[PDB]
């Protein structure tokens, strides 16, 4: 239940109670209405109460040295705790995806402007990880915006639309990497200008699809509050196509990695390190890291399963674009020398 | 044979002795008191698009207004370098091509390459298309460069180590230049017409009579092979840029070389030179992306035109000396002022 | 080089009609086109104009919205579509190619016209109307526009045409300074801003017929009223 | 802007349209440059510059042969398909110091050659017969046996595969001396009767083509 | 399961769990001075 | 063959030549003579430039 459902359920036992009195007597004391020691069932319009035990009276006696009435609520109020280690663990997961998902931003910001300033590294391949890396930049800015709305009506409601667009995008913008490579490592000359079309329509449309959907099952089932709170078996139509992307790029990472250690062995710890490097490198471009809780139930917020699937994601989920904007940009040898031959160019300005 | 090969080393060695007392003095130390260019620096006023791969050979037009440009894509563009507009764009039949050139009048434009033949096309004619006008024949190996006289005299040099003259009208060659020993990369015609220089592979200089068809004069001073040159607007000297990654200012009233003009991290090869209209700036065109403003008489990196992302092949100056133009494998062409 | 034009005819007032032209010779998808036409007795008169590739076209306002022009690049032809004939229509009619790029001479060939007959712009005008000369003599002819015909590109628009009787106008001179193909050395012109003057040096037969003046820095195509040479 | 110089500026978009079609038409072709000398059967592998033109699963190639400078033309080419004749020993040194002189060729670091070596069966002929024995032309043959496990062959003589196999090995390494991995030597054989050489050169431009994004993607 | 997603959904139904648990504690308040 | 060879080689040998001295100041007299006309080196008034 919630806040607004409990105050109406109780607001409505107090006009019941006062159909009844117009029917020791009777009275309402703003929870329960007791009858006309003198022992009364814990009230089941309370959502938090112990509905196991019962509130004592005394026929009504008064509280001694007060003029208020006398009862005694501790068995209803047996379970009520006020525990902050849930929400503890909660504030922790906000700190680690905040500082992964800013360090994330700021460098993929430089990889994107780096790509585009130079003509020189303009193909196929740069213009699909410029897409990657603006969707690595959204699913950051979106977490943000719907954080800073949903914790802090239809002005929020687009906030969580929005963030569970441009994550899923950037889910899709992963396959788009793993799926791209695939083809340029299993594809024989296959055509790249051609297909520069269909990733971007499906690496930007195809998100919007069944996000529209949840918009429309929202608003016509389910449109309470700020769409924040799971309704049932709703949250599936956004996930669903989200893990089918995880599994996917699983199943080209090992192709990669397989082909790639069956050359190695056709050109001995020597050829081990290169194998090892070549999984690594290839590791965060992938997300692979994804398909260890890809398959986690929704599970309690004390338990142990749990702790380890956010303690874990949130470090891996936030900290991808840091090594993505590394590996790929950073790291790549024509990306290195436009930046020594723009240096030189620079340097030769000095030589003035 | 041994009596004609000991007379040959003595005229050889009476040669160099000859040529080396003439040396009173020398460029570098007679130009030390001069005022140095400073800084040339050149913005490129108009960046040409069209060429989808290497730009091979461009030349201007007489009116300094019109420019053709040969590119490995195998097309000749006429560009209008005022608007940027594309006049013409005519096909190639071998996209192999090596050299262009545009006839004084502009009535014609010339290209050669690998295929062994100077091909001229008449621009100005009725009907309203550019139609190839001669294709000259003869020569054995792939051509180098090529250069109007007239609307009917064309002087061609080829990688068999000659250079000859044609007829247009006729299609036939009036005189054949021999004694080159290497490839012949570069001729480049005087001013009057009536002489012109050939760098060749054997890292040696030429000068050639047109009409007479000797070799007046013979110029080694190179360690590698000679890719460029370029005769000075007096007419009475010249430039050659080689695979030493060294350009070198040559004389002819004197028969020897006069500078050198080289740098320690200048280890690419030269692929271009030209002069501009005062001659003062020997603009030459290297393999490392840029080209570098030489100050002749000084011999220093005055200025560089660094906009090309690959390696410079072409470099030409105006008629009237306003602006120039560079063509790289970058695929663009670029007028600098 | 050929332009045969095609339709003409009697008309009745309110009707319509279609003239084609014809060309061969010449590269006609890289030409643009004009039609001028010239009334019973009066000069000259700009019609219309498509461009290369049909990517431009400019009317008359004269004839604006009643006509119509196409051209079919692979068929050769240039068409002119006509409709709600008026009394002032009737004229003969001239198709004119013009091809423009850095150095070229539009106008450079006219046709020969076909006749109907039925049952704001700069301004440039000629003084003299018939101007008798004698062979062997020097004849000079000026014509002044409106305003100044020099452009900041430096090309001062000005074109000469001769017409001689019974015979299409030729091009004699083009942006009021450079001499066309075909026409003998004699002719020349020169001028400066809106004075504008044409020069004949040693008058042979042959030469007899009206000048017209022409300016095309700015749509419509305006003719001059004709000065007439007469022995 | 005047009239004119509107219609000149359509005219150079019409230039630009058709310049692009061209481009874009051109592209996918793949170059190939043939290099060797004579009594090698250069010419005489697929069936100024005598430019072919072939295709094999839907992939153009553009052979080029021409007839040392000029060697800048084909700096950005697919790759080199060097020729070379191992019938001749004599002149065997001439081919491997070509090689050596080509492998090393500055314009060329990038540019995997599909070294052929042509007319084996001459050599195995030639072998069989006796007269000319290797080892006087390179003595370090007489020191040299087929390695154990990398001798298939369809039931030809261990003579003729020894031989074969120093050949190959000397041309080899003289490609590996110094490489760096940035391009690398594709040996094959040819009897000028074997049709399967487009096969060949396309798997080999598909490897080249192959390693350029690997090295794109730091896998190798 | 999505992680990001599910700790919005987890955080979501805390808090109003929260907001509930502190309408009944004043509510029961009230009681105590009733 | 070697007779051609010195041929070309006494032609060459038995020329007019002139210091090297003189040829560089008559390339510096050049240089000045078109010094004061070449944009590429003194820089034109942008009105003036067609670029």
């Amino acid at each position: 239940m919630t806040k607004e459902e409990q105050i109406f359920l109780l607001h409505r036992a107090q006009a019941q109670c006062e159909k009844r009195l117009k029917e020791c007597l009777p009275e309402w004391d703003h929870i329960l209405c007791w009858p006309l020691v003198v022992a009364v069932p814990c009230p089941d319009y309370i959502y938090d109460f112990n509905h196991k035990g019962h509130a004592y009276r005394r026929c009504w006696e008064l509280v001694p040295g007060h003029n208020r009435t006398w009862a005694n609520y501790s068995e209803c109020v047996k379970f009520l705790t006020n525990e902050t280690r849930e929400r503890e663990v909660f504030d922790r997961l906000g700190m680690i995806y905040t500082v992964g998902y800013s360090v994330s931003l700021a460098s993929l910001t430089v990889a994107v402007l780096i790509l585009a300033y130079f003509r020189r590294l303009h193909c196929t391949r740069n213009y699909i990880h410029m897409h990657l890396f603006l969707s690595f930049m959204l699913r950051a800015v979106s977490i943000f915006v719907k954080d800073a709305v949903l914790y802090s009506y239809a002005g929020c409601r687009v906030a969580v639309t929005f963030f569970l667009y441009f994550l899923a995008t950037n889910y899709y913008w992963i396959l788009v990497e793993g799926l791209y490579l695939h083809s340029l490592i299993f594809m024989a000359f296959f055509s790249e200008k051609k297909y520069l079309w269909g990733f971007t329509v499906f690496g930007w449309g195809l998100p919007a699809v069944f996000v529209a959907v949840w918009v429309s099952v929202r608003a016509t089932l389910a449109n309470t509050g700020c769409w924040d709170l799971s309704s049932g078996n709703k949250k599936w139509i956004i996930q669903v196509p989200i893990l089918a992307s995880i599994v996917l790029n699983f199943i080209l990472f090992i192709n990669i990695v397989r082909v790639l250690a069956t050359k190695l062995r056709e050109t001995t710890r020597q050829q081990y390190r290169k194998l090892l490097k070549s999984t690594l490198v290839l590791m965060p471009l992938f997300g692979v890291h994804y398909i260890v809780f890809m398959a986690t139930p929704y599970t309690e917020v004390s338990g142990t399963l749990w702790q380890v699937q956010m303690h874990y994601e949130m470090l891996f989920n936030s900290f991808q674009g840091f090594f993505v904007a590394i590996i790929y940009c950073f790291c790549n040898g024509e990306v290195q020398a436009e930046i020594k031959k723009s240096w030189s160019r620079w340097t030769l300005a000095l030589d003035f | 044979l041994d009596q004609l090969r000991q007379e040959a080393e003595q005229l050889k060695n009476q040669i160099r002795d000859a040529r080396k007392a003439c040396a009173d003095a020398t460029l570098s130390q007679i130009t030390n008191n001069i005022d140095p260019v400073g800084r040339i620096q050149m913005r490129t006023r108009r960046t040409l698009r069209g060429h989808l791969a290497k730009i091979y050979a461009m030349h201007w037009g007489t009116d300094s207004r019109l420019l053709v440009s040969a590119s490995q894509d195998g097309k000749l563009i006429i560009w209008d370098s005022y608007t940027t507009n594309k006049v013409h764009a005519i096909p190639l039949r071998s996209s192999w091509v090596m050299t262009c050139a545009y006839a004084p009048s502009g009535n014609y434009v010339a290209c050669g390459g690998l295929d062994n033949i100077c091909s001229i096309y008449n621009l100005k004619t009725r009907e309203g298309n550019v139609r190839v006008s001669r294709e000259l024949a003869g020569h054995t190996g792939y051509l180098s460069c090529c250069r109007f006289l007239d609307d009917n005299q064309i002087v061609t040099s080829s990688g068999d180590t000659t250079c000859a003259l044609w007829d247009i009208e006729t299609g036939q060659q009036t005189t054949t230049f021999t004694g080159h020993t290497g490839d012949v990369m570069s001729l480049s015609l005087a001013p009057d017409t009536r002489l012109f220089v050939s760098g060749a592979c054997d890292a040696s200089a030429k000068l050639w009579d047109v009409r007479e068809g000797m070799c007046r004069q013979t110029f080694t001073g190179h360690e590698s092979d000679i890719n460029a040159i370029c005769f000075f607007p007096n007419g009475n000297a010249f430039a050659t840029g080689s695979d030493d990654a060294t350009c070198r200012l040559f004389d002819l009233r004197a028969d020897q070389e006069l500078m050198t003009y080289s740098h320690d991290n200048i280890i690419c090869g030269i692929t271009s030179v030209s002069f501009s209209k005062s001659g003062r700036l020997l603009l030459a065109g290297y393999d490392d992306f840029n080209c570098n403003v030489w100050d002749a008489l000084k011999a220093d990196r005055a200025g560089v035109l660094a906009g090309h992302d690959n390696r410079v092949s072409c470099l030409g100056v105006t008629d009237d000396g306003m602006a120039v133009a560079t063509g790289s494998w970058d695929s663009f062409l670029k007028i600098w002022n | 080089v050929q332009l045969v034009e095609s339709g003409g005819g009697l008309v009745q007032p309110g009707g319509s009609r279609k003239l084609s032209c014809s060309a061969s010779g010449f590269a006609f998808s890289s030409f643009g086109m004009h039609w001028v036409r010239q009334a019973p007795e009066k000069g000259l008169e700009w019609v219309a104009y498509i461009s290369s590739g049909s990517g431009t076209i400019y009317y008359a306002d004269t004839v604006k919205g009643r006509f119509t022009i196409s051209r079919d690049d692979p068929k050769n032809t240039l068409f002119l579509q006509m409709t709600s004939l008026r009394s002032e229509d009737t004229a003969m009619y001239y198709c004119v190619r013009s091809i423009y790029y850095y150095g070229s001479s539009p106008f450079d060939f006219w046709g020969q016209g076909t006749t109907l007959t039925v049952s704001s712009d700069i301004v440039m005008t000629q003084a003299t109307s018939s101007v008798p000369v004698t062979p062997g003599e020097s004849v000079s002819i000026s014509c002044r526009s409106s305003k100044s015909l020099l452009h900041s590109n430096g090309n001062t628009y000005l074109y000469w045409f001769l017409q001689r009787p019974g015979q299409s106008p030729q091009l004699l001179i083009y942006r009021m300074s450079n001499l066309a193909s075909g026409v003998p050395d004699r002719f020349s012109g020169s001028g400066s801003g809106t004075a504008f003057t044409l020069t004949i040096s040693r008058l042979e037969a042959e030469d007899v017929g009206v000048y017209y003046c022409m300016q095309h820095l700015e749509y419509p195509l305006t003719f001059g009223a004709g000065t007439k040479l007469e022995l | 802007v005047s009239a004119e110089d509107k219609a000149a500026a359509e005219r150079s978009k019409m230039i630009d349209k058709n310049l692009r079609e061209d481009g874009e038409k051109a592209r996918r072709t793949l170059r190939l440059l043939l290099l060797g000398a004579d009594n090698s059967g250069k010419s005489t592998i697929v069936k100024g510059i005598f430019e072919t033109k072939f295709q094999v699963d839907k992939v153009n190639f553009h052979m080029f042969d021409v007839g040392r400078k000029w060697i800048q033309c084909f700096n950005d080419v697919t790759a080199i398909i060097f020729v070379v004749d191992s019938s001749d020993y004599n002149r065997l040194q001439e081919a491997l110091n070509d090689f050596k002189s080509i492998w090393n060729n500055r314009w060329l670091r990038t540019i995997s050659v599909i070294l052929f070596l042509n007319k084996q069966d001459l050599l195995a002929e030639k072998v069989l017969a006796g007269k000319s024995k290797i080892e006087d032309y390179f003595p370090e043959f007489a020191r040299y046996t087929t390695p154990e496990d990398a001798t298939p062959e369809p039931g030809e003589d261990p003579r003729v595969t020894r031989a074969k196999y120093f050949i190959r090995k000397e041309f080899v390494d003289i490609s590996t001396a110094s490489g760096d991995g940035r391009h690398i030597c594709y040996p094959h054989f040819t009897c000028a009767v074997d049709t399967e050489n487009a096969r060949r050169i396309f798997n080999d431009c598909k490897d080249i083509i192959l390693q350029m994004n690997l090295r794109e993607y730091n896998l190798v | 399961s999505v992680s990001e997603i599910q700790l919005m959904h987890n955080l979501g139904k805390h808090l109003n769990s929260m907001e509930r648990v502190e309408w009944l504690r004043k509510k029961l308040q009230d009681v105590h001075n009733f | 063959q070697a007779r051609k060879l010195v041929e070309q080689l006494k032609m060459e040998a038995n020329i007019d030549r002139i210091k090297v001295s003189k040829a560089a100041a008559d390339l510096m007299a050049y240089c000045e003579a078109h010094a004061k006309e070449d944009p590429l080196l003194t820089p034109v008034p942008a009105s003036e430039n067609p670029f």
